């Protein structure tokens, strides 16, 4: 038997750290030392128990402009992965607003994850008294819980591309929902 | 006896290995037992070979410069078993081929039908894997400590590390914190993520560092062309590569450049360590068209071997043509061809053709891909095929030539 | 090109080989053909051996002192292939050593599963057939033909025919009358049934006489001990032997001697062809006691054999020990005791020891079937028992001491 | 597995060739040419459609001075060769009165064939002269075969020790019997 490809989606504001994190565990690679590219998606071979996946993985862009085209890529998928900045509220609004309502139309049976991004951003200053400012505080794992089974997910993960934490985790809930 | 001293080292060495898990390690201790008992049983008039016959097994026996034909045939059968759970099936025979001619003086058809039947199986395993890619010999990681006060003589050193299977820059990162962490105390450990040759000359001389960078084997012109098989590009290698992207960080594409360092460690994994001193390195930097030129290279190849296979892969090749043509987020292959290909340098004639074979490869691309949508996208087909299109006019018209 | 000639010539030959089911014979021909074709791409620099690596599988090959590489891989298969339907397992892999290089550097790792494959069962095979009995190589038999008038310059010659399988005396026999019958006319054909060397000089010149006689490969001690296996006795056999019974025919102990015939053919089975002409013979005479001597140590031999087994065989160790103690058809070993034991020459410290070891013997046996015997039997073990003791009396009283 | 070893009695009147074809067939001789031996008792490999058998051929004293001892051979055995010479009417006599009977007895179930020895004797001026001064005629094939039923043998064979025509096929018929 040769190799299984799982199609997977990435959807979400733009700006919430999407595509730093394919690119940044698909190369191997730190953000601050990608090679730019000039190519979309993404592919990479990962290990869940015992057998070798191979992961594609579709990125979208998150703004109005593409709402029309975005779709396009949505049949076929197996897994939709609906990222947030737990450091950008209005991220967090887009998924039950937005996002997941977005997708369910089309894949009203495919599974899909919460993906929240930047947790590193946490513990930044300058991000922080942004947030306060504003009258906020970054989302919480539990709060985004919540949102997740509330709005039917599989589960909810989340990562930082920068510090690389929780980065392998999602890829592999990823490919066990997928499955 | 030294030998006897040597051999004790690698056989604790083997079960270390075994308990954790990196059999190639263990493997490659036997072999290195094994040559020694062979190099002196050769010595003595027993044995024919001796350490050269397992120099194709690995070069790092060099480095080896009571004892009887019985114990010699229990550890030969103890490498061979080692390399079948090492995974590394190509290289029993190497091991039996010594021990066949023994057999067949003792008239011990038993054994040599055993030892047949492994063989027989080992390169069954090898074409199954070398069609279903499962199997899984490795990663390579650049490894470098820096801080005297918690590292001492480590300071200052790179290795090579090889980590099981797919281990991910993400997880050997971790796990060197949780280390070292456990170690010099949690907040004295940090991590260097940047890859450039780093200077001690701005680094807090109170905190450990380790700088952690992904690497891939090696080979010029010449190597690729004695290891034809991935099974060749994954044993024995001795040189690393990975790439840096700077600016004379990451910018345009008109600015963008390239490192390319070559990392060659003391001896080829696989070893009787799973990690390895850097012996020297040198680099070589990539200008933003030579970046250009290579990065299009392969993603036609990239397209090309997905499209001329049987075992064709529809989302793999969607993936990758999409991505080629209906760019949503990144620049897009026009952004080398406009800030490039317009009206410098004659060597032009590489990106140009370059552009020739790239739209052929999306023509190929959507051609494939034509008969393979189960119509629910068909739809999603056209917006490529009409991207595809679109651009090629781009191409032509900026080339002033067909597409 | 002679070689191309011969190859024309071993290539049909073998063909008819194969079609009379002589699969050996057929094997042989692939063997010198691919061993010629090794040679000559050895001249050319193509091969790195020819005939020598070939003249393990057989001493035949000193006999052949367009073409490339990929016609003798070929070759080298179609020998693996005849050798195992020749059930000459033991030497295919003089063969595959050949092959397995080639394959190696073209890296067919098919190829090497399947030759791998091959060797597993063809040594899975030689551990059965060694304990099960049931590979019958051959049978082989002296052939002389008389009469100028009807076989020409085939009169006076001497052949050893090798025959399938088990073939009796009576059967080749036969077969050689319904051949010579039907080619000579049928009243015309006589057989000489009678092993003598044969005089014209007592021949009828209006008959056509063919003499056969069985006989068995013939090894001193030092082939015996080089050749350890059944195996090794039954290929690459050059000499044969059969024992005659004569007076100074057939008479009594007292004067029954023996004459030994050993007969060297040309060449080795197995050959080419599946009668090879005789090249020398000469004899060895036995006298009265000598054959006492020899005939009482076969039996021993014969029963310790028996009862020093694991797969151990009541009937054939009855039937043994039956005509061992209870005597009823012919003579008895007392016989030799009686006319040769009694009150010369002191080499009976050889007929003495036989009969201490023959004793012995027949009691193991005795003790041995003790524990075989249903109960149906019993009576019969007693009387046997009752026997064995009975002479036991016997022997001690004529030489004086216990049994 | 082992090879199997099929225990065959030889029984029948003394001189009518009984030791003759047995050491013959066994030691692939002529009679003019066997080595005297002073054992008693024959094995032989034969192959019967593919496989190889080890007979095992126990012979027996045909005279009554050893009636009582003979039968001790009995158990055990999987065939009889009921033995009789073509050119002695008394053999053939003995076959029906005494031979046969004597084997039914002990051994009621195990099969046995009527083996008629020394047929080239058929075609011996001598012999037949001694048989006509006797009116005598030499047992025929088909005589045989009718003896053969009547009294229930597998089938009647016959060969010539001399000659050894038949030699082969009587000790084949004999395993195919004892199978
Ligand atoms: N500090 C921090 N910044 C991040 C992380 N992930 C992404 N970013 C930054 O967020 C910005 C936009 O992210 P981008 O890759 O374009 O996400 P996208 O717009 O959703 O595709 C970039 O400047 C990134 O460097 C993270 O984990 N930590
Ligand atoms: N012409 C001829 N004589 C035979 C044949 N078989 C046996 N004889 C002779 O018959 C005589 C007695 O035979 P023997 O072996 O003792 O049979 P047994 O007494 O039944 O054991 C011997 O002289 C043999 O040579 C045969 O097939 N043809």
């Amino acid at each position: 038997s040769h190799m299984q490809t799982i199609k997977c989606v990435v959807v979400g504001d733009g700006a919430v750290g999407k595509t730093c994190l394919l690119i940044s565990y698909t190369t191997n690679k730190f953000p601050s030392e990608y090679v730019p590219t000039v190519f979309d998606n993404y592919a990479v071979t990962v290990m869940i128990g015992g057998e070798p996946y191979t992961l594609g993985l579709f990125d979208t862009a998150g703004q109005e402009d593409y709402d029309r085209l975005r779709p396009l890529s949505y049949p076929q998928t197996d897994v939709f992965l609906v990222c947030f900045s737990v450091v950008s509220p209005s991220s967090f609004e887009n998924v039950k607003e937005k996002w997941v309502p977005e997708i369910t139309h089309h894949c009203p049976k495919t599974p899909f994850l919460l993906v929240g991004t930047q947790i590193d951003l946490r513990d930044d200053p300058s991000t922080i008294e942004k947030l306060a400012k504003n009258k906020q505080k970054p989302i919480t794992p539990e709060t985004a819980e919540k949102l997740a089974r509330d709005l039917k997910a599989v589960k909810y993960v989340e990562c930082s591309a920068l510090t690389q934490k929780g980065l392998k985790n999602v890829f592999d809930e990823a490919i066990l929902a997928a499955l | 006896s030294t030998p006897e001293l040597r051999k004790t080292w690698l056989d604790s060495m083997a079960r270390i290995h075994v308990k954790n898990g990196d059999l190639s390690e263990a493997a490659m201790c036997y072999v290195h037992v094994t040559a020694l008992v062979a190099e002196y049983l050769t010595r003595k008039g027993v044995f024919r070979q001796g350490c050269t016959a397992f120099r194709v097994i690995t070069p790092n026996i060099d480095e080896e410069a009571h004892f009887n034909e019985d114990v010699l045939m229990e550890l030969l059968e103890q490498c061979a078993d080692g390399l079948w759970k090492a995974e590394r099936y190509e290289l029993i025979a190497d091991i039996y081929k010594l021990i066949i001619p023994i057999y067949e003086k003792r008239r011990d058809f038993e054994r040599l039908a055993h030892l047949y039947d492994t063989l027989h199986r080992a390169y069954s395993k090898v074409t199954e894997v070398m069609h279903s890619g499962r199997r899984l010999l490795g990663t390579y990681f650049r490894v470098a400590f820096f801080g005297q006060g918690f590292f001492e003589d480590e300071d200052g050193k790179e290795y090579i590390y090889k980590e099981p299977k797919l281990t991910p820059l993400s997880e050997i990162s971790q796990r060197l914190l949780k280390l070292y962490s456990d170690k010099f105390g949690s907040e004295n450990v940090k991590m260097i993520q940047d890859s450039g040759k780093v200077n001690p000359k701005d680094l807090d001389s109170k905190y450990a560092y380790i700088q952690v960078t992904h690497v891939i084997p090696f080979f010029d012109e010449k190597e690729l062309q004695e290891r034809k098989t991935e099974f060749e590009r994954s044993h024995n290698i001795r040189r690393f590569m990975f790439e840096m992207p700077f600016t004379q960080r990451q910018g345009g594409v008109e600015e963008q450049c390239k490192r390319r360092t070559i990392l060659t460690a003391i001896h080829c994994f696989p070893y009787v360590k799973k990690r390895i001193p850097v012996m020297y390195q040198h680099h070589t930097d990539l200008n933003p068209i030579e970046v250009a030129i290579d990065e299009m290279s392969k993603k036609v190849a990239e397209l090309r071997q997905l499209c001329s296979s049987a075992e064709v892969d529809m989302i793999k090749l969607q993936l990758k043509l999409q991505g080629s043509v209906s760019v949503q987020v990144n620049a897009g292959p026009l952004a080398y061809a406009r800030a490039f290909l317009d009206d410098p340098d004659n060597k032009v004639k590489l990106l140009k053709e370059v552009f020739r074979q790239f739209v052929e490869a999306c023509g190929q691309a959507l051609a494939v891909n034509e008969r393979l949508i189960k119509e629910d996208q068909l739809e999603y087909q056209e917006e490529m095929k009409a991207n595809y299109r679109e651009m090629a006019k781009e191409l032509s018209e900026i080339m002033h030539e067909q597409l």
